[PDB]
RNA sequence: CUUGAGUCUCGUAGAGGGGGGUAGAAUUCCAGGUGUAGCGGUGAAAUGCGUAGAGAUCUGGAGGAAUACCGGUGGCGAAGGCGGCCCCCUGGACGAAGACUGACGCUCAGGUGCGAAAGCGUGGGGAGCAAACAGGAUUAGAUACCCUGGUAGUCCACGCCGUAAACGAUGUCGACUUGGAGGUUGUGCCCUUGAGGCGUGGCUUCCGGAGCUAACGCGUUAAGUCGACCGCCUGGGGAGUAC
């Protein structure tokens, strides 16, 4: 397995939701062997350009180890998400950990 | 390029011992594994061009080394092609 | 140096419009100056940095 | 570029537009691309930066 | 005629023509007024000064709309862009804050061949 | 046999390639709000668009193409060529210490494959630009330059076409031959106390000595001094034409 520095936003009046999505993310990854090497959460934070109105949103971090194939599995699920907006997600460049 | 894992792998399978890459049979299998998968990658895309200077240039490296096993070892030539299913 | 989350650093090589600082005005490496102004477009993608200084 | 003064002095303080945008970026694209003039016309500036 | 107090100034500074549209904050077209539309043609039109002269009778409509003071958006190249200004800045209109809105595309579009003698 | 070539380990940078996503800036178009007599264009104009309400301005939306800034004497590639960001599949180049194979090399007629743009086929897509074409102006004329429109095409998928001032107008591989200045990336060392300094590899600009050159100029990236192999030249027109 690889790893992921992914950071998704999700929009503001969801942030509810936050909290389940990141549990049910993690234990997907974590079943399939996975391995989180960090988890941040920037919180409603202020958004620079408003991306697609509603100039704040709720980010998260993750940077977790698992194999590309259920990232993948996860890549879609986003795009099937309208609670989530724009989302990334690089790769190892060496398990990074916390700060930031 | 190729699997560390397989990489080494394969070697000491070919080697004339242990940890010795170099060697002339290792060189082939290790150039036909490659050779062999990158046939998926090229099967598909196949406008690939630029990706596949790589593949013919280490293709006809694997002749330019097999002619050589048989000038310098008709033994060892005749039996890798064998474990290696090569020769059409 | 190297980090869209450092959204204060990347601030030193960022004008008003937005746009990224020349490698000479600031002077640093050109090696740098890549790897660095990666950061600040991957940045802009995340709303934690301004296109330009409207939108 | 945006520019807001405290204290009616009346200075436009244009800097902060010409310091970047305005024309340039604007009077080059004004009339039709280069295509060729870039990796060439452009690229001969340096006959004249390097003295 | 409803008193606005306030509202925002547009310049389009045009190469051949200069044209100011004084509206309040929301968008809504107040008043404009137009270079050529105030006597001189073509190379005249196109200088800095007519669009102070022009400029100046723009506030000849908005004035009477309760406007105290107001912003700028200046886009596009060409004389006025800055003249069309101190016209208003000098009648009595109270700046503010003054923005060019000048479009500038991160390469998108070709511009037409055109100019060529 | 190991110095040539190659294999391995470990890193190094990258607009190298194929595929799929994706963001923001602008353009045009559609709808509506505001607003009124112009706008647009030029050397002037005029065609054109405007009271059936344009232009300007604000709001929402549709779509296509291209990625400002970073960016350069820059980088990658056999060549053509290749710039937003993200991932997936993938090739090559380089240094480092070494470990290994053991001359397995260089070149190559024919052959094979890759080939800018324009063009051709089928089916898509089409904002902007734009052969054709259409007006308008210029002029002695103006089948042009300039203006107002605008079709092919440009974009895409698969196939075809193989040409370019396909240019460094300079075939490839190897070895020697004073220097100076600078860019690029790797690596060893130095109160590293520093980006600081020293070296030492690959690549790349600029100046230039010897020598070479008809001169211009080239100059350790040679067009200098040699070697292996290949391609081509033998007056100009007719002619890269006919058959
Ligand atoms: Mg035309
Ligand atoms: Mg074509
Ligand atoms: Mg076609
Ligand atoms: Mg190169
Ligand atoms: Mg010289």
């Amino acid at each position: 397995m690889r790893h992921y520095e992914i950071v998704f936003m999700v929009h503001p009046d969801q942030s509810e939701q936050v909290p389940g999505m990141i549990e049910r993310y993690t234990a997907a990854i974590t079943g399939a062997e996975g391995k989180i090497h960090r988890l941040e959460d920037w919180g409603r934070r202020q958004l620079a350009y408003p991306i697609n109105k509603l100039h704040k949103a709720h980010y998260v971090l993750m940077n977790v180890e698992a194999p590309q194939e259920v990232i993948d599995e996860l890549e879609t699920t986003f795009r099937f998400n309208d609670a989530v907006i724009r989302s990334m997600v690089m790769r190892t460049k060496h398990a990074v950990t916390e700060a930031s | 390029s190729l699997s560390t894992e397989a990489t080494a792998k394969i070697v000491s399978e070919f080697g004339r011992d242990a940890n010795d890459t170099g060697s002339t049979e290792v060189q082939v299998a290790l150039l036909t594994a490659q050779i062999n998968h990158l046939q998926g990658h090229f099967a598909e895309h196949k406008k690939d061009h630029h990706s596949r200077r790589g593949l013919l240039r280490m293709v006809s490296q694997r002749r330019k080394l097999l002619d050589y096993l048989k000038r310098k070892d008709v033994a060892r030539y005749t039996r890798l092609i064998e474990r290696l299913g090569l020769r059409r | 140096e190297i980090d869209y989350k450092d959204i204060a650093t990347l601030k030193n090589y960022i004008t008003e419009s937005g746009k990224i600082v020349p490698s000479r005005i600031t002077g640093t490496r050109a090696k740098y100056q890549r790897q660095l102004a990666r950061a600040i477009k991957r940045a802009r993608y995340l709303s934690l940095l301004p296109y330009t200084d409207r939108h | 570029i945006k520019v807001r003064e405290n204290e009616p002095f009346d200075v436009a303080l244009r800097r902060f537009k010409r310091s970047c945008e305005k024309a340039g970026v604007l009077a080059e694209v004004r009339r039709r691309e280069f295509y060729e003039k870039p990796t060439t016309e452009r690229k001969r500036a340096k006959a004249s930066a390097v003295k | 005629r409803k008193q606005v107090s306030d509202g925002v100034a547009h310049i389009h500074a045009s190469f051949n023509n200069t044209i100011v549209t004084i509206t309040d904050r929301q968008g809504n077209a107040l008043g404009w007024a137009t270079a050529g539309g105030s006597g001189f043609r073509g190379s005249r039109k196109s200088t800095p000064f007519a669009a102070q002269v022009a400029a100046e009778r723009c506030a000849d409509a908005v004035k009477e709309y309760g406007i105290k003071n107001l912003e700028v958006m200046v886009k596009g190249p060409g004389p006025g862009r800055e003249s069309t200004i101190r016209a208003l800045n000098a009648a009595g209109f109270r700046i503010t804050n003054i923005t060019d809105v000048t479009p500038i595309p991160h390469n998108g579009c070709r511009p037409p061949k055109k100019r060529r003698v």
